[PDB]
């Protein structure tokens, strides 16, 4: 119980390995036993963290559970968790278990669908947890190769492609990232993240190639980092991957795709560009509104002239993940407090709704919108469950998508009064393409004869919907479940970033 | 005791929405039902005790982050306890009536099941209507505001397999979410010039507000006048005020029973609440107040007129709602909150009652809804034409012209022309025609009915029955409201200055009271001393509308047809509820979609992913090409390679030189 971190990084790792090495057999008995050892690993990870979360004292704004341990290359592993990143820990933990029942009634390539996911999760709970600067580097970026195959083996009709532009995509942003972070081991002389904490980068301005560099070496730091966050995020315009990888990904990867590994870029923003850029990040402030104000609108409106029911989904990710790009860079406790609830909110809600596209595709094997119609005349428990969720996307007061939502708006406000506007226009938007997404596909009369015979949702499938509802819902009403632990450690980081501004 | 009240409803659905299977369907409708009923009692018992003493119930902490702190708590005040028997009430009895109105629906086959989950949504609708008028801060009022908004686009799209109701629904969300959006706006503009969002802190702050410039967009505002016209978008959307007014008549998709309600008691009446429960700071704006009587006084005019061709029952009742509601926000906008809410209350009776009535001759008549099918019915419907003309004398003001003695809508509509007189003249003068307006449609509803000659299919009309006595006892409690409450309420609402002063329990910080009155307003004297030409127009136009009904349907009943052939453009305009509609999809609807097409195609894929693409599969396969091109496999040209090589780094050192 000293090494609680690195267990539930490594635990599901681990766990695929022994079951990659003694699972034999092909038939279904094997494929039954690789997912049961799947769930009890995640449900084992899951049963770990609480420990974290529960041990956690929000008042300690240092890093806590904190080991470290010699390395190679002169680098250090180092790991722990603060007020501002034990939750996206959590999170993660949280989805696995549910995305693994999901998969139940996969009968295709089991074993190594399984392994995939178990790989997966343990480097998406190591981006949170790591300590080291290279350490983050090699959790973030190795998180890409199970994610490559899960896309590529068990995705759709275009999966080649999406594959190849997730990766490549992904990767190209981050190896900027990566000459960046050599850069201020090279300044600094550690890889410390508590010790980058505090180091000062210099922001005189300088002058490279043609133009004056505002901010000196933090502008330069900056724009690397940015660079991989905003394609991670993804931020307007470096978006258009994220249609690809999450529509032609399978649901389960889907699911994982939009709840968890968006969530890094938001938190390489809380971690690195705000803490160790401060500077830059308030020359940056307009920009970054703009863009967000921009992919709220944007994507609102390319949502809305989908045909293709995923898509839809995948869209509206990309206009909720620009509040919470908006709330961080708003630089005030209100915007980020938004920012992070908004993060945690939107894994629940995506989640959820992928798992709701999955179970119409698993019966219809299709996504066109047109292809569906009075689903609820046949399926009176899944047109509930979308309607839920459907205006958890919404933001209706209740739900955990309003909260996010309202407080990101608010600090913006603060700042920029056109940005508010433009980006609070999203309620109107948001509204109009996720009503009418549910009433052509739930609401209506059973006019086709593919439909006829539909089923409604088995009880496993309800059963996976439920935790789903019970977070949406009680952080919806009890947000303060959220805010007391993130309260402390947001406070922390503004103030630092006002002592930062130049004067 | 409170809580029972606020809280009951929502169990009650929960318990009723999802485990009625458990429980059965009578179960839940009479738990739903029943639980509607005490907490109307309870309600009545807080409204009658109450001493004048604002009580504060705390439940919980909602949104808590640094300064910012909103609460789920229960404010109980004047305001607080006049808006709880008049949703309780009329819930309460929407309960009843909905037991033998929705006994045996057309709409569903036998297999479907509806009645749970109809007065589910009931109860929930009754929840978040009760969560937003016991608001202690603005963040609760807006839960509620988009819970009914929610609850609403249930009930208004209840009928899930008729299109024209998932369409109207979603209508209404969406129209309702514009109005939220400046209602967000505006409390994102109060938290940050008074550190709060409760209400008494801010209504402590509001003279320095009135003092203050705020940036906003692209200059500076005083912040009184700004933050009033924000937070009155909110209350234009949901009251179906003018140009955010489409939404109203198209709710009549839904069940009669839902009409009622939305237009009664939870929806519509928000809006006015709110300007009533914000008054401590629309008295410090002068300019918000005149943008109220503009929007008010216009919608009265123009959802008058509408009104006056419409041939489906429950439209012309639909936006005699409007119209309506237009009166109370002249009556805020002058500066006259109780005279608001006076109208307000005795509204809720009468207008109930119109619609529980109209709800009985489309049940008994074999849900048929246009008035042109609906001759004779006055002695096939006694009661229901009792209750119907009650409801007509209510809402056109029936009473003796120059006393204070009438049916409910007399006095409250008198008190309002009067202050509109005294305070604008754009006013008054569209109130009265308005009102002769209104008495023509309301008239020519009961003639085209409940009068002539039994017109359209025989078979219904033979047929047709008096509803069971479920859906006529409510009728007749609110007719016991729709004549005496206006009498009843008038003094402690409007009468006398002193007597409005303790019922509301009002230069000092506008704090402590349901209400607030600046000391330099004074438009409710200047009513009360007004002529006596202001004190009897609206009779003689009540009058006037009345003899031209009576003209165009008893005698020389070809007057209404042969009139639209002289002026036909304006038969079209009025019929087709002056084009708003039609503007809307030319410039909102179809441009959005238009725009969503452009930007997804032109933009992500031609423009983002065609330079994408270019270069990752245009541009490095053809620098691959050019590689593969450049190993010939000829010995003497990887010889010259080298060569060149060599040469090219002996010129970049002979460049840099000796040194
Ligand atoms: C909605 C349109 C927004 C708008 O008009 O902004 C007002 C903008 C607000 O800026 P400000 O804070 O008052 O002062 C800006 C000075 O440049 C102060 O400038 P600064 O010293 O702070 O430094 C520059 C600052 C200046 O930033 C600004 O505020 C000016 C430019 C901002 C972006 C303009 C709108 C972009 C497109 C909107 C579409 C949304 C969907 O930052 C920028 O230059 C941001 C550039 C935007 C990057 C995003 C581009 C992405 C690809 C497209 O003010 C004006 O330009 C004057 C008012 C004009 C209103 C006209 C609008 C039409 C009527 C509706
Ligand atoms: C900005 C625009 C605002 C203009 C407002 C002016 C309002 C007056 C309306 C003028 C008449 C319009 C018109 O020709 O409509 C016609 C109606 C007549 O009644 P109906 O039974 O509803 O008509 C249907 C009939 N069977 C038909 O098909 O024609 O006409 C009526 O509604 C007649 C009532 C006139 C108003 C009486 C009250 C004031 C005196
Ligand atoms: C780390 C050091 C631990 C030791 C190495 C473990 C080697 C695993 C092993 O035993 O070999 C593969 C295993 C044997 O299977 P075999 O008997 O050959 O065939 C029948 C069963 N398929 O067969 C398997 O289980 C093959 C599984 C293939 C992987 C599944 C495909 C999806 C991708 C999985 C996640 C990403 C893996 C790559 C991560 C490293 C990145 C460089
Ligand atoms: C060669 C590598 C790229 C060099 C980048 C230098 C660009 C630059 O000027 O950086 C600052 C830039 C604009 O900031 P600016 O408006 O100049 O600041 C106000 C005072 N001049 O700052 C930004 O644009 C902020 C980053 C925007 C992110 C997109
Ligand atoms: C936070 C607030 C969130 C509000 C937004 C979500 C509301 C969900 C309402 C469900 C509507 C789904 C569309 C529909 O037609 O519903 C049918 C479904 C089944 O109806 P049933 O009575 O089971 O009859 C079977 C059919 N013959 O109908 C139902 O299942 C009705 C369920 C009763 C709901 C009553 C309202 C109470 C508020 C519920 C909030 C939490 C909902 C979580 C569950 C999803
Ligand atoms: C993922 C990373 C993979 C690294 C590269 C691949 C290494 C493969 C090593 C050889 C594995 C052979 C194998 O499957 O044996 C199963 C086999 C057990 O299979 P069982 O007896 O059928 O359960 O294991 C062995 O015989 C050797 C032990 C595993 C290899 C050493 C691991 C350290
Ligand atoms: C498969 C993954 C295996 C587990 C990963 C390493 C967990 C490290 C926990 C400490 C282990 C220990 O006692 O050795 C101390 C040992 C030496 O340092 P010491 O603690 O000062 O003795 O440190 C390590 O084991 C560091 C290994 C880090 C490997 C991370 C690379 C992959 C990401
Ligand atoms: C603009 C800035 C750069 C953005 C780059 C975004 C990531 C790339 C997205 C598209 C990748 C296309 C993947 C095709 C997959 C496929 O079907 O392959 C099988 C297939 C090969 O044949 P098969 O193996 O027989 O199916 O692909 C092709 O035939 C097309 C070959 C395309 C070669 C792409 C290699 C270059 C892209 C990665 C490097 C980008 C460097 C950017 C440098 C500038 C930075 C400022
Ligand atoms: C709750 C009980 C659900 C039973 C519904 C049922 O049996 O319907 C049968 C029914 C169909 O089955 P049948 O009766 O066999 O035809 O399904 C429905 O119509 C259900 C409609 C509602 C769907 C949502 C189900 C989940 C509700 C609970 C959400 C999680 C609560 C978390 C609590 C913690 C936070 C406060
Ligand atoms: C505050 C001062 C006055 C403000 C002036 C603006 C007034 C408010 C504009 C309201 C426009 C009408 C909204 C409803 C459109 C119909 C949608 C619907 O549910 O019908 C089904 C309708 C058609 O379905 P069908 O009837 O089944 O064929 O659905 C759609 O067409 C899909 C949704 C279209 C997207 C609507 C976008 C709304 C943009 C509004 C922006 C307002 C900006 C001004 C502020
Ligand atoms: C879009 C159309 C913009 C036109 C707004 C004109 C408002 C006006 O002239 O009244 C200023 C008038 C006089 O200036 P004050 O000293 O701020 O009262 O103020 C108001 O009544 C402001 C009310 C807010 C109006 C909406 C602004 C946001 C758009
Ligand atoms: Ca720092």
């Amino acid at each position: 119980m000293t090494n609680l971190l690195s267990i539930i990084t490594f635990l599901p790792i681990v766990a695929a390995i022994i079951m990659a090495l003694f699972l034999r057999g092909q038939d279904e008995a094997a494929a039954r036993n690789a997912k049961w050892l799947a769930l009890l690993t995640t449900t084992a990870t899951f049963v770990i963290s609480l420990f974290v979360l529960f041990r956690f004292d929000p008042a300690n704004t240092g890093f806590q559970f904190v080991e470290d341990h010699a390395w190679i290359m002169g680098l250090r592993y180092k790991m722990g968790v603060d007020g501002i990143s034990v939750l996206f820990v959590l999170l993660t933990t949280f989805m696995m278990p549910l995305t693994i029942l999901s998969t139940w009634q996969v009968q295709d390539k089991v074993k190594e669908y399984m392994i995939a996911f178990l790989v997966l999760e343990g480097l998406m709970i190591g981006v949170f947890t790591a300590l080291d600067l290279v350490l983050f580097y090699l959790f973030f970026e190795a998180g890409l190769i199970p994610m490559f195959l899960i896309i590529g083996i068990w995705g759709g009709k275009d999966r080649i492609y999406a594959s190849f532009k997730f990766f490549l995509y992904t990767f190209l942003g981050s190896v900027l990232m990566l000459v960046a972070m050599i850069a201020m081991y090279r300044m600094a002389g550690t890889t410390d993240i508590p010790t980058l904490l505090t180091f000062d980068f210099p922001s005189e301005n300088f002058r490279l190639l043609g133009m004056t560099v505002v901010g000196g070496m933090q502008m330069l730091l900056f724009l690397a980092f940015f660079a991989s966050f905003a394609v991670k995020m993804p931020m307007w315009p470096v978006h258009t991957w994220l249609p690809d990888a999450h529509v032609q990904a399978p649901t389960a990867g889907s699911v994982l795709l939009a709840a968890v590994l968006l969530k890094m870029g938001g938190y390489g923003f809380l971690r690195f560009s705000l803490p160790m850029f401060p500077v830059a990040s308030g020359v940056a402030q307009p920009y970054v509104f703009w863009l967000s104000a921009i992919a709220i609108v944007y994507t609102s409106l390319v949502a809305l002239a989908q045909s293709d029911m995923k898509k839809v989904i995948a869209y509206s990710s990309v206009a909720h993940m620009g509040y919470v790009t908006m709330g961080v860079f708003a630089a005030n406790q209100i915007g980020v407090d938004g920012a992070i609830f908004q993060m945690l909110s939107h894994g629940f809600i995506s989640g959820a709704l992928f798992l709701c596209v999955g179970v119409i595709y698993d019966r219809m094997h299709t996504r066109e919108i047109d292809a569906y119609g009075g689903l609820v005349n046949r399926m009176p428990a899944y047109a509930a469950v979308f309607m839920f969720f459907t205006m958890a996307n919404v933001g209706l007061p209740g739900t955990s998508g309003f909260v996010g939502e309202f407080l990101t708006l608010m600090g913006v406000f603060r700042v920029d009064t056109w940005v508010a506007l433009v980006a609070t226009s999203g309620v109107i938007l948001s509204a109009a393409y996720a009503l009418w997404l549910y009433r052509r596909v739930t609401l209506g009369q059973l006019i086709k004869e593919s439909l006829k015979s539909i089923t409604d949702m088995t009880p496993r499938e309800r059963w996976v919907f439920i935790p789903l509802i019970a977070m949406t819902l009680i952080l919806g009403v009890y947000p303060r479940l959220v805010t007391d632990v993130t309260g402390p450690a947001v406070a922390a980081l503004v103030q630092d970033y006002n002592q930062s501004q130049p004067a | 005791m409170e809580k029972f009240v606020l809280f009951a409803p929502l169990i009650a659905s929960l318990i009723a929405g999802l485990g009625w299977r458990a429980i059965g369907e009578k179960a839940a409708q009479y738990l739903t039902t029943g639980v509607l009923f005490l907490s109307c009692l309870i309600s009545w018992y807080l409204f009658l005790s109450f001493d004048g003493v604002p009580r504060h119930i705390p439940v919980l902490d909602w949104v808590v982050t640094g300064d910012f702190h909103a609460e789920w708590a229960i404010r109980l005040d004047r305001l607080t306890a006049i808006m709880l028997i008049v949703v309780t009430t009329v819930s309460a009895l929407v309960h009843m009536y909905s037991l033998g109105y929705m006994a045996h629906d057309d709409n569903w086959t036998h297999d479907e099941h509806y009645k749970a989950r109809f007065f589910a949504y009931l109860s929930f609708f009754t929840f978040a209507m009760l969560m937003l008028v016991t608001a202690d801060n603005l963040l609760q009022m807006f839960f509620g505001w988009e819970g009914v908004g929610v609850a609403s686009y249930l009930l208004i799209g209840f009928y899930y397999k008729k299109a024209s109701a998932n369409a109207a629904a979603m209508k209404a969300f969406i129209v309702n979410r514009v109005g939220d959006f400046g209602f967000l706006l505006g409390i994102f503009g109060i938290y940050w010039l008074t550190g709060s969002v409760q209400f008494d802190e801010i209504f402590r702050q509001v003279p320095q507000l009135a003092q203050t410039e705020m940036h906003f967009l692209w200059r500076d505002w005083n912040a009184a006048n700004l933050l009033g016209f924000l937070l009155f978008v909110g209350a234009m959307g949901k009251s179906a005020q003018l140009l955010l007014h489409t939404w109203l008549p198209d709710a009549m998709e839904g069940p009669t029973p839902v009409s009622a309600l939305i237009h009664a008691a939870t929806m519509v009446t928000a809006g006015v609440f709110l300007v009533c429960r914000m008054s401590p700071l629309y008295e410090f704006a002068p300019d918000a107040k005149n943008f109220i009587v503009i929007i008010g006084a216009t919608t009265a005019f123009f959802a008058a007129t509408v009104g006056l061709v419409q041939n489906d029952i429950k439209r012309v009742i639909a936006y005699s709602t409007c119209s309506q509601l237009g009166y109370m926000f002249v009556a805020a906008g002058v500066g006259v909150y109780s005279a608001a809410m006076f109208h307000l209350l005795t509204h809720a009776f009468f207008k109930a009652m119109l619609f529980l009535g109209a709800g009985s001759v489309i049940h008994a008549m074999h849900h048929e809804q246009d008035m042109r099918n609906y001759g004779g019915l006055r002695k096939k419907i006694p009661l229901t034409f009792w209750a119907m003309m009650i409801g007509t004398f209510a809402i056109t003001g029936v009473g003796i012209p120059l006393t204070h003695l009438g049916f409910a809508g007399f006095l409250s509509k008198d008190a309002i022309i009067e202050s509109a007189y005294a305070g604008s003249g754009y006013a008054f003068w569209l109130l009265v025609i308005a009102a002769c307006f209104t008495s023509f449609y309301s008239w020519r509803l009961i003639f085209l009915t409940f009068y002539g000659k039994p017109r359209g299919d025989h078979h219904a009309h033979d047929h047709a029955h008096e509803s069971p006595p479920v859906m006529t006892i409510p009728l007749g409690v609110l007719a016991i409201g729709a004549v005496f409450a206006g009498m009843v309420w008038y003094g402690p609402f409007f009468g006398d200055h002193h007597k409005v002063t303790e019922y509301f329990h009002i230069i000092a910080a506008p704090v402590g009271g349901a209400i607030y009155m600046h000391p330099d307003n004074h438009i409710m004297d200047e009513a009360h001393h007004a002529p006596a030409w202001v004190k009897v127009s609206p009779f003689v136009a009540m009058v006037l509308g009345l003899i031209t009904a009576w003209t165009f349907y008893i005698a020389n009943p070809s007057l209404p047809r042969r009139l639209a052939a002289q002026q036909p453009a304006l038969y079209r305009f009025l019929l087709n509820k002056w084009y708003f509609d039609e503007i809307y999809e030319f410039i909102f609807v179809r441009p959005a979609k238009w725009l969503g097409r452009v930007l997804w195609k032109g933009g992500d894929g031609a423009v983002i992913d065609g330079t994408i693409n270019g270069v990752a599969m245009g541009l490095i396969p053809r620098l691959t090409r050019a590689a593969v091109r450049v190993q010939s496999g000829y010995l003497f040209h990887y010889a010259f390679a080298m060569v060149l090589g060599i040469v090219g780094l002996l010129i970049w050192v002979m460049m840099r030189g000796a040194h």
